């Protein structure tokens, strides 16, 4: 929801699916994909800064 | 048949050669009997021997037999 | 070991290789 | 060759006569004031555009496409501006609704004329 | 001062491990050779 | 030929037109991102197949996927 | 102007920055989020024009870096003469040479392989010398184990004059770019101070130490009463009564009566027919020969004194018609690219190893180096493939000159671009050439092959069938028979026993027999020159196809090291610069693989063996090239099957390490096929399906675990196949050659 | 390019008579370079299928007064690169 | 059929033939060679080899063969060392991952890889000796293990 | 056993059936 959240995956083809990873930005202006969550590890583009939609956010507690 | 006679001495022969590239030491390098033909390593007069085949009369009313089956199919 | 033998096969693979064209030209 | 393929001819212009480097190879004698450039293929030619762009400033350029026919045609740019740049007349086409996740499994595609992510 | 942790890297720590444990294969051997029992 | 197609992932980053060698690739304005941009394929006709652009993709996994299509005298990039 | 302004205390020298590993590259010091980092942390280690494009810090760093590879020089010499002091039976061998085997390395007991110690004679066993350190011992005249002790030592001693030496001249005293385009001093001091000092200095050494120390052990005194090179020169009267012309001093040097210096020096040739090597006469001589033109030779680079050339206004003057512009630029891409400098000295560096081991088989330099054939052969053999892998160094860094330090301002019109615009003409008569050469040089083989395979040997290409009798070698060698009484005025013997008269033997072995060519030698000779126009076309097609290809249009945008472009043209894999480097390897060990199977085979048919009573002759494998050479089955039967029957027996014995380095090379080399064939997009999800069973146990590892890249994923296929492969043919040969010679 | 297509003969002025008169006798020909190679090629020059690799003075003079001769009549065409 | 070793015929054969190949070298030194002695000490070498084997079993090849069901007749062949084995590696195994379960929960993951914090690594070290009941007991709290990791398209 | 046979059937089968082949299947590229 937040940003600094803690959050799991649910998209298959996401390199990080079901890791958690922390959110950096949330933009309110109706963006497909507004949730941008960096990750501690590191995908195959080296880049762990990606982003995601609302049905893909499933946090922690 | 040669080889039905003899199934331990005689080595069974495949088909025969014709090559115009050996010259005239080679020729010399194959003859079992009056053909210059390969030993067939496959086996073959071993089961067609079990089968009960003592002729080459009766490979010539089979190879006819599986030209008619080759045919049908 | 005989001669007209191999003629009739030559024959019914000749017969037979027409099947085989004539399967050929079709699929 | 020229008679059957597509030549390419890149057409721009300068200021002063520096000195690039080919497609083909070497150094090239680069007329300062206005110079055509014909060639083989496009990847030459915007790599050109790259090696020339890359470095200093060679705009109003672009690429006549002679096909075999006669006459040319104009792609980079096409409304004037650098393509990366955003201008509000290009049509977008090639896209589809969400990612490769919702695309279709290709058993349903099987025995049909359609492609993996059209749905 | 920085030496210690060039001294904990992992290639030289790889050698001074495995430069030790051959030291305990070699040493191991030459008391006690040809040694297929136990 | 060899159809490029750009999904929804595109968040306009600008390293795909800047990383094609081809420029069948192009920006379009999208109001559906940040940026305000979205990717576009028009002119796959030149389109080499070389996927310089998929590397140069740093979405989550590749908005503009490549799909190897056609083979043309353009798109196999032969000189003659 | 010539003038050094060096820069101090440039960088301090803590071991802070060995704790950031990667500190260097700035593309790089973001620390390994995968495990390609700690690879590239290696392939970026030596990049020195991709740390920091400036020119001064990189010149710094290389000239600093030639200290540390002379110190890893001088540690490898000084253990050559420590293992030549304490642990060989060099004063032994001393003795009888022709009886004992040399032999150094005195392998340790552990398990087993205390039977390594071979007992070689001495009355001290240890594994067989190859390397021929005793006949350049001998040569040189060491006499005990003092001298090999105590050079040791100096050996140590200069290592740390180039350790304190690299550290100073990075650190602190280290100079600036002007001291490095100061290009015709380095010449001036390199021909004349380097070469001609050194080679005059040699001429010092063999007229005052091995002159009559090689006069005496050429009168077969033992190793004790000999005196030291000490002893020489405290009175000219010992050696006076060995070469007369002592008594006589330096004054018939400077009244120019040279005449009378014929007992030091001489121009004979030949070998000598005692000790098998060359006479130490005619290489001293020699020396001086390459002494006095050399310093000739440093004094044509004009520096302070107005007095001399300058490489700019020579290369300027050759402004030929058919090149338009003439040779401008290449002084200033010479000083200012590295890369284009090393492809130049690895070509000439290499193509001078060749030389060195075409020079040794034939005139065997060293005494008794000739009658023990393992060191004879070794030597040919180690010197060709450095001399090999030098020639793709060439290849390869050309290439790093045309990709990165190619610039067409400065580069324009002139020799050097004018082929780029016609590479196409280049490498399709490359592509002709070399299908021509395939054909007609393998093809023959393929064609006897056939025909002794058809029973019909009236049709191979033997002497008695259609014969290929090399008519260009045969003649030149028969003037070189013809050199010592007509054209070499002077001489006495020809350039070699490999040209002209009989054989000569010391201990009955044939140290050279004169080497007989017929139409099988000149149909190698064809495998020769087709595998070197394919390394040719590879490493001629990595450099004109480096910078911009016509497949690849950017690929100076790209780099040298890139793998590719992608499945885009139907498919680019392996299109890079580099990845012609990668092909010319594997055809360096094809092409070098042939000379050796061409040296190893013909010599141990044609001129190794023993003599027996009344002169009478016995080669090796007897006389068994020409009929055999011809075919492959011949070859591969004759050669490879039966030449190997000495490694592959070897076991229970001191060659059984031959018999280990044999089939670990071979699996070492058919272990290079698992990188060549496959690439890591297998291998990177096998990895991670294996990382899936690290983090079901939570043994994640924190840098992530990726497959190699793809350059790297082939540079290793290189370096197995040609590690395995190489150590193959050399455990085949040094157990071949040291079982019977 | 090849402006001046003049005189080749000057060579065969220029490589032969520098080269009759030096004997230098204690080599293949007693005479000079040219003179050893004159006399050398008439005894085979009338239809003689001899001439085998035994052969000195004709292969030996055959190379040695082609390769002065190449050279003499190419740095003639390097005589025309000053003008 | 396995002989015991110590009376197999073949076995004997290779020791006259090894002791005596061996010591055909052995004459061609002086008796106070260091070569000499050292063929002595190669020799006592040999016959310690065979008189330490035999206990095994060596079949008609006269080469000590060896035997792995656990039959407890033939433990110290091979179970013994199985045994003193896998503890061996449970040691290095569960060293390996109680320190990747350290530097998972540090400050720079990535750094603490290259290099390796001695003070840390040589805790886990020596502090993995006892791994069966400490591994076990951190078994039973679920924890040696995982759920819902990475995973492909299904 | 006709001995004369393979003389005629060799080369026919092994050289101008790879003439003719040539031609059906090449030409057949455009036909
Ligand atoms: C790092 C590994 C290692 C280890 C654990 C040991 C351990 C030991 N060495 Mg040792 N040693 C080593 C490396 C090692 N060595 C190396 C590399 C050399 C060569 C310089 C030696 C040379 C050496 C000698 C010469 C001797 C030992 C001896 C000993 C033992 C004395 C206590 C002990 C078991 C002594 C011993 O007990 O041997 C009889 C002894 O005399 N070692
Ligand atoms: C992976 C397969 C494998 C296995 C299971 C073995 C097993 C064995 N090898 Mg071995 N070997 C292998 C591969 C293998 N080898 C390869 C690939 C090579 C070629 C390099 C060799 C070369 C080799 C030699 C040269 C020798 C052996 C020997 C031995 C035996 C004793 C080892 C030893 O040093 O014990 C002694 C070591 C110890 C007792 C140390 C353990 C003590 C622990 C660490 C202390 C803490 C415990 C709590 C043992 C049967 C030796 C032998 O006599 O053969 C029977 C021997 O001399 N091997
Ligand atoms: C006549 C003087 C002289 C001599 C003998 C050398 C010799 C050498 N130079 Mg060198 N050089 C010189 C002048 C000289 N240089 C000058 C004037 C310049 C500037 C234009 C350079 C620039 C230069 C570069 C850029 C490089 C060399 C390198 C080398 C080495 C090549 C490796 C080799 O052959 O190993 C054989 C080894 C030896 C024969 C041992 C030689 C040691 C003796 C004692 C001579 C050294 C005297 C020393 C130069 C005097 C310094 C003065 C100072 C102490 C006050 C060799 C040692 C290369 C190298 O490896 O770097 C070191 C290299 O990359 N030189
Ligand atoms: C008179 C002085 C002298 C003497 C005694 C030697 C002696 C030797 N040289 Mg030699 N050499 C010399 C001068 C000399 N060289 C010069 C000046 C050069 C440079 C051109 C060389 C280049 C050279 C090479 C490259 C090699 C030898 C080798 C050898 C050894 C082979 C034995 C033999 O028959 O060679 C007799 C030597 C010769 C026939 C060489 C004659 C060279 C003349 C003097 C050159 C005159 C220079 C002048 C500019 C003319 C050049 C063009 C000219 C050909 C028309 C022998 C020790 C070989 C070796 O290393 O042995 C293993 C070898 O590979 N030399
Ligand atoms: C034994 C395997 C083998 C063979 C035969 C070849 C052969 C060849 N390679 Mg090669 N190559 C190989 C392995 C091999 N390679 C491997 C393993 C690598 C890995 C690095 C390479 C890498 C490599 C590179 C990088 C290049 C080549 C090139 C070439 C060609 C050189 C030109 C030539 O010799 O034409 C002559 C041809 C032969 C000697 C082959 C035999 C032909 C016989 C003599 C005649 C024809 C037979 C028969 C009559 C045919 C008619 C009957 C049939 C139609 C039924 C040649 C065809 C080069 C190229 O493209 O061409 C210039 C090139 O650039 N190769
Ligand atoms: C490429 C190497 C090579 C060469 C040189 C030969 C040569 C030969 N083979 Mg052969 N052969 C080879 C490879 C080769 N073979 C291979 C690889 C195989 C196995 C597939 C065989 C299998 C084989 C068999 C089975 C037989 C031969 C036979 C022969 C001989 C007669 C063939 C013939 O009539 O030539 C035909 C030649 C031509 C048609 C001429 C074409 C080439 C000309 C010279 C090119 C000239 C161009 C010119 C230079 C252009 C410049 C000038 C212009 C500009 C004016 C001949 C010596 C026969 C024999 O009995 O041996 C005596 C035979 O029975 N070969
Ligand atoms: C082109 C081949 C060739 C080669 C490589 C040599 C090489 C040599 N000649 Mg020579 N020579 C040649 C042709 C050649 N000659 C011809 C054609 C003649 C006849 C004019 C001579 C006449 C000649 C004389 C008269 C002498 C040499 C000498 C020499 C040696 C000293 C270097 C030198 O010439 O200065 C050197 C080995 C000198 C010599 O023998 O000293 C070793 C010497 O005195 N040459
Ligand atoms: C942290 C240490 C560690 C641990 C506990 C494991 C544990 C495991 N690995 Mg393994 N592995 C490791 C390191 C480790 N690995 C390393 C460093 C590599 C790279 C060479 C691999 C490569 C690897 C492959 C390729 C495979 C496994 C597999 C497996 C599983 C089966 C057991 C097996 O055969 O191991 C395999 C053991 C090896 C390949 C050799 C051991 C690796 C090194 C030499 C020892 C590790 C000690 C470590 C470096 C100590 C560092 C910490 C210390 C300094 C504090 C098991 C969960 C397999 C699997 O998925 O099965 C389900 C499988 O296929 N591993
Ligand atoms: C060598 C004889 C070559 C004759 C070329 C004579 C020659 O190089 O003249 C030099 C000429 C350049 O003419 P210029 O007068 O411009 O030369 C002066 C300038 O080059 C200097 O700035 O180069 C060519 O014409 C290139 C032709 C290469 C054509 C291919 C030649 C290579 C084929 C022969 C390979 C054989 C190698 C083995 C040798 C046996
Ligand atoms: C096998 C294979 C791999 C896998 C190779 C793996 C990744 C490397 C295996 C060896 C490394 C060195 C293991 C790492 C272990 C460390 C050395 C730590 C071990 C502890 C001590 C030994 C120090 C590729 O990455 C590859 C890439 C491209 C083409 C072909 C291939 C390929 O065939
Ligand atoms: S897709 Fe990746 S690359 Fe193409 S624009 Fe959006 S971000 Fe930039
Ligand atoms: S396909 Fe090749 S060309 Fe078309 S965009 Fe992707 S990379 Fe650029």
């Amino acid at each position: 929801i937040k940003k600094g959240s803690l959050v799991k995956i649910l998209r298959p083809e996401s390199f990080w699916y079901n890791e958690v990873g922390t959110v950096v930005n949330v933009e309110t202006s109706k963006v497909l994909y507004p949730v941008l969550v960096r990750f501690d590890k590191v995908n195959y583009s080296g880049l762990n800064s990606t982003n995601f939609s609302l049905d893909e956010l499933v946090e922690i507690k | 048949e040669q080889w039905v006679a003899n199934p331990l001495k005689t080595k069974p022969l495949a088909h025969a050669i014709w090559d115009p590239h050996f010259g005239q030491a080679a020729l010399k390098a194959f003859t079992r009997g009056d053909t210059v033909a390969n030993i067939s390593y496959s086996g073959v007069y071993h089961w067609w021997y079990t089968i009960g085949i003592r002729n080459n009369v009766e490979l010539y009313t089979g190879a006819l037999g599986l030209l008619v089956l080759s045919a049908v199919f | 070991i005989t001669d007209n033998q191999v003629f009739v096969a030559l024959i019914m693979a000749l017969v037979c290789g027409y099947l085989a064209v004539k399967l050929a030209k079709q699929l | 060759c020229a008679e059957t393929e597509e030549k390419y001819a890149m057409t721009w212009s300068s200021d002063q006569q520096h000195i690039f480097e080919m497609p083909t190879g070497g150094a090239a004698v680069m007329n300062s004031g206005d110079n055509l450039l014909y060639l083989a293929r496009k990847e030459q030619a915007l790599a050109l555009a790259t090696q020339l762009r890359t470095q200093f400033k060679i705009q109003d350029y672009k690429i006549y496409r002679i096909f075999p026919s006669g006459e040319v045609q104009y792609l980079h740019p096409k409304d004037g501006v650098l393509p990366y740049q955003v201008n509000k007349g290009r049509e977008q086409v090639g896209r589809v609704k969400s990612t490769i996740g919702k695309n279709v499994n290709p058993a349903q595609v099987k025995f049909t004329s359609k492609a993996t992510y059209d749905r | 001062m920085n030496l210690k942790k060039y001294l904990s890297t992992a290639p030289v720590v790889a050698t001074l491990w495995l430069f030790l444990t051959a030291g305990i294969l070699i040493e191991l051997n030459r008391f006690f050779p040809d040694s297929l029992f136990y | 030929a060899h159809t490029v197609k750009i999904y929804d992932n595109c968040i306009g980053c600008t390293q795909c037109v800047r990383a094609c060698p081809l420029d069948v690739l192009e920006m379009v304005p999208w109001d559906g991102c940040k940026a305000g941009q979205m990717a576009s394929a028009p002119r796959t006709e030149d389109c080499v197949g070389c996927k310089r652009c998929e590397t140069a993709c740093p979405t989550d996994f590749l908005s503009i996927r490549v799909y190897l299509g056609g083979e043309t005298t353009r798109s196999m990039g032969l000189a003659y | 102007q010539v003038k050094v302004v060096v820069d101090r205390d440039v960088v301090p020298t803590s071991f802070e920055k060995w704790a950031k590993p990667g500190h260097f590259s700035r593309s790089l010091a973001k620390g390994p989020k995968t495990t390609t980092w700690i690879w590239n942390l290696h392939a970026d280690a030596h990049d020195f024009d991709s740390h920091t494009s400036s020119l001064e810090e990189v010149s710094r760093k290389i000239f600093s870096a030639h200290f540390g590879q002379l110190a890893i020089i001088f540690i490898w010499l000084s253990g050559m003469y420590f293992h030549g002091a304490r642990f060989s039976n060099y004063v032994a061998w001393l003795s009888n040479p022709t009886g004992i085997k040399p032999s150094a390395q005195v392998v340790w007991p552990i398990v087993g392989q205390q039977i390594l110690n071979a007992d070689v004679g001495g009355g001290m066993q240890g594994i067989q010398i190859t390397s021929g350190l005793f006949q350049l011992w001998r040569a040189s005249g060491i006499v005990n184990e003092l001298q090999l002790y105590v050079t040791a030592l100096g050996g140590l001693g200069m290592a740390g004059l180039m350790i304190f030496a690299g550290w100073f001249h990075y650190h602190k005293a280290a100079p600036k770019l002007e001291w490095f385009q100061n290009v015709e001093s380095m010449l001036n001091h390199h021909l004349a101070g380097l070469l001609g000092l050194g080679s005059l200095s040699w001429a010092g050494h063999q007229i005052h130490v091995s002159l009559p120390i090689n006069k005496l052990l050429d009168a077969g005194v033992a190793p004790s009463s000999i005196p030291l090179p000490h002893e020489f020169i405290l009175n000219r009267n010992l050696m006076a009564e060995l070469y007369p012309s002592f008594q006589q001093g330096l004054v018939p040097f400077f009244t120019l009566n040279w005449k009378q210096y014929s007992d030091i020096l001489t121009f004979k040739g030949g070998l000598s027919p005692v000790t098998g090597g060359l006479w130490l006469t005619d290489v001293a001589h020699h020396h001086l020969a390459i002494a006095v033109l050399f310093l000739v030779a440093g004094h044509m680079y004009r520096t302070n004194w107005g007095i001399g050339h300058s490489i700019k206004q020579i290369l300027e003057a050759h402004k030929g018609p058919l090149t338009g512009e003439g040779h401008k630029g290449l002084y200033e891409i010479l000083t200012t690219s590295w890369h284009a400098n090393l492809a130049i000295n690895l070509a000439m560096l290499g193509s001078l190893s060749i030389i060195v081991a075409h020079h040794m088989y034939a005139m065997p330099p060293y005494p008794y180096l000739a009658t023990d054939y393992p060191t004879q052969l070794s030597l040919f053999t180690h010197h060709m493939w450095i001399g090999g892998f030098c020639i793709v160094g060439a290849g390869a860094h050309a290439a790093i000159y045309m990709v990165r330090d190619y610039s067409p301002t400065v580069n324009f019109n002139n020799v050097l671009d004018r082929m780029i615009r016609h590479r196409d003409a280049i490498i399709s008569h490359l592509n002709w050439v070399c299908i021509f050469l395939g054909m007609h040089s393998f093809g023959l083989y393929i064609h006897n092959d056939t025909m002794r395979a058809l029973g019909r040997a009236q049709d191979m290409f033997s002497d008695t069938a259609i014969q290929l009798q090399p008519v260009f070698a045969q003649w030149i060698q028969q003037i070189h028979t013809l050199a010592p009484g007509n054209t070499a005025v002077n001489a006495l013997a020809t350039a070699s026993y490999a040209f002209g008269a009989d054989t000569v033997t010391v201990g009955s072995k044939i140290a050279m027999m004169p080497i007989k060519l017929g139409t099988a030698d000149f149909m190698v000779h064809h495998i020769h020159a087709f595998t070197i126009h394919v390394t040719t076309l590879i490493l001629l097609k990595g450099v004109l196809y480096a910078r911009n290809s016509r497949l690849i249009p950017d690929k100076a945008n790209l780099g040298f090291r890139f793998p590719c472009d992608g499945p885009g043209r139907g498919g680019t894999c392996q299109v890079s610069a580099w990845d012609h480097v990668f092909l010319g390897l594997f055809w360096m060990y094809n092409a070098l693989s042939i000379v050796i199977f061409h040296f190893s085979w013909k010599m141990q048919s044609d001129v190794w063996g023993t003599v027996t009573s009344n002169g009478a002759i016995s080669h090796i494998t007897g006389g068994n090239f020409a009929q055999s050479a011809i075919t492959i089955n011949g070859w591969l039967r004759d050669f490879l099957w039966a030449q190997a029957s000495q490694v592959i027996q070897s076991y229970g014995s001191s060659l059984s390490a031959y018999g280990l380095m044999f089939l670990g090379a071979h699996f070492v080399w058919a272990f290079s096929l698992m990188f060549l064939f496959s690439g890591r997009g297998y291998w990177q999800e096998l990895i991670e399906s294996i990382v899936w069973a690290h983090n079901k146990l939570k043994v994640a590892p924190a840098i992530a675990p990726r497959a190699l890249s793809i350059t790297q994923g082939r540079a290793v296929g290189v370096a197995h196949y040609l590690l395995g492969g190489i150590a193959t043919t050399w455990a085949f040969f040094l157990a071949r050659i040291i079982a019977v010679g | 390019y090849p402006l001046n297509p003049a005189v080749i003969f000057i060579a065969l002025i220029g490589w032969s008579a520098v080269a009759a008169i030096p004997s230098n006798i204690p080599v293949l020909g007693g005479t000079g370079l040219t003179q050893a190679f004159l006399a050398s090629i008439q005894r085979l020059l009338a239809q003689y299928p001899t001439g085998p690799k035994l052969d000195d003075p004709f292969w030996f003079y055959l190379i040695v007064y082609h390769v002065g001769l190449f050279a003499l009549l190419i740095f003639g065409q390097i005589g025309y690169a000053g003008y | 059929v396995l002989t015991p070793c110590q009376q197999s015929e073949a076995f004997h054969k290779r020791e006259i033939n090894e002791v005596r190949t061996l010591e055909n070298r052995q004459a061609n030194y002086e008796a106070n060679s260091p070569s000499y002695l050292a063929l002595q000490s190669q020799i006592d070498q040999v016959h310690k080899r065979f008189d330490k084997y035999g206990t095994l079993l060596c079949g008609q090849d006269g080469l000590p063969h060896l035997i792995t069901d656990g039959d407890w007749r033939h433990a110290r062949e091979f179970t013994i060392p199985a045994l003193l084995f896998l503890y061996i590696t449970g040691w290095i195994g569960w060293v390996g991952r109680s320190y990747l379960k350290y530097t998972k929960e540090t400050k720079n993951p990535t750094e603490q890889e290259i290099i390796l914090d001695v003070p840390m690594a040589l805790k886990y070290m020596l502090s993995g000796f006892l791994w069966p009941l400490s591994a076990w007991q951190e078994y039973r709290s679920g924890q040696l293990l995982a759920k819902e990791d990475e995973i492909t398209v299904s | 056993s006709a001995s004369y046979l393979p003389s005629i059937l060799v080369p026919t089968v092994g050289l101008i059936l790879p003439f003719a082949s040539m031609a059906i299947l090449f030409i057949a590229i455009e036909k």
